[PDB]
């Protein structure tokens, strides 16, 4: 996991999508904690999410990339497919489901950006955001814009 | 990239 | 709604 995570950190530093942030944290001994990254996803242009910089943590297990990272918005995000805890539910983020070791951190972050304006109402992760989306898309979009202004950098 | 929320 |  460390060699792959260091390879992806090196790759991230040389080139990454504009507006995105992905940085390893520090271990209690001072070394870089490659298993825990503080990330940020900008809201996509031309969507109600624009202007916001949505912070999230990527937690990697010892066997990454055989296992997906756990992705969690901090603080919790209002989105039909983000659990109340902040954990992002994306099928590629489940080992037994669509995770593949060829998937990279850059692809995950780009995919979570896509998820922001493309929620899946068939299987929602939180009652709050989904209920608003289901009853009133005008109120749903206003709640999204208000949250984008709340998380503006 | 089979991307769909869950 | 599903649970984590």
């Amino acid at each position: 996991a460390l060699s792959r995570l260091a390879q992806e950190r090196k790759a991230w530093r040389k080139d990454h999508p504009f507006g995105f942030v992905a940085v390893p944290t520090k271990n209690p001994d001072g070394t870089m904690n490659l298993m825990n990254w503080e990330c940020a996803i900008p809201g996509a242009a031309g969507t109600p999410w624009a202007g916001g910089l949505f912070k999230l943590r990527m937690l990697f297990k010892d066997d990454y990339p055989s296992s997906p990272p756990k992705c969690k918005f901090e603080p919790p995000l209002f989105h039909p497919n983000v659990y109340p805890s902040g954990t992002v539910c994306l099928s590629i983020l489940e080992e037994d489901k669509d995770w593949r070791p060829a998937i990279t951190i850059k692809q995950i972050l780009l995919g979570i950006q896509e998820l922001l304006n493309e929620p899946n109402i068939q299987d929602p992760a939180q009652a709050e955001a989904y209920t608003i989306y289901a009853q009133n898309r005008v109120e749903y979009e206003k709640r999204v814009r208000a949250q984008a202004k709340k998380f503006a950098p | 990239l089979r991307l769909r929320g869950c | 709604i599903k649970q984590e």
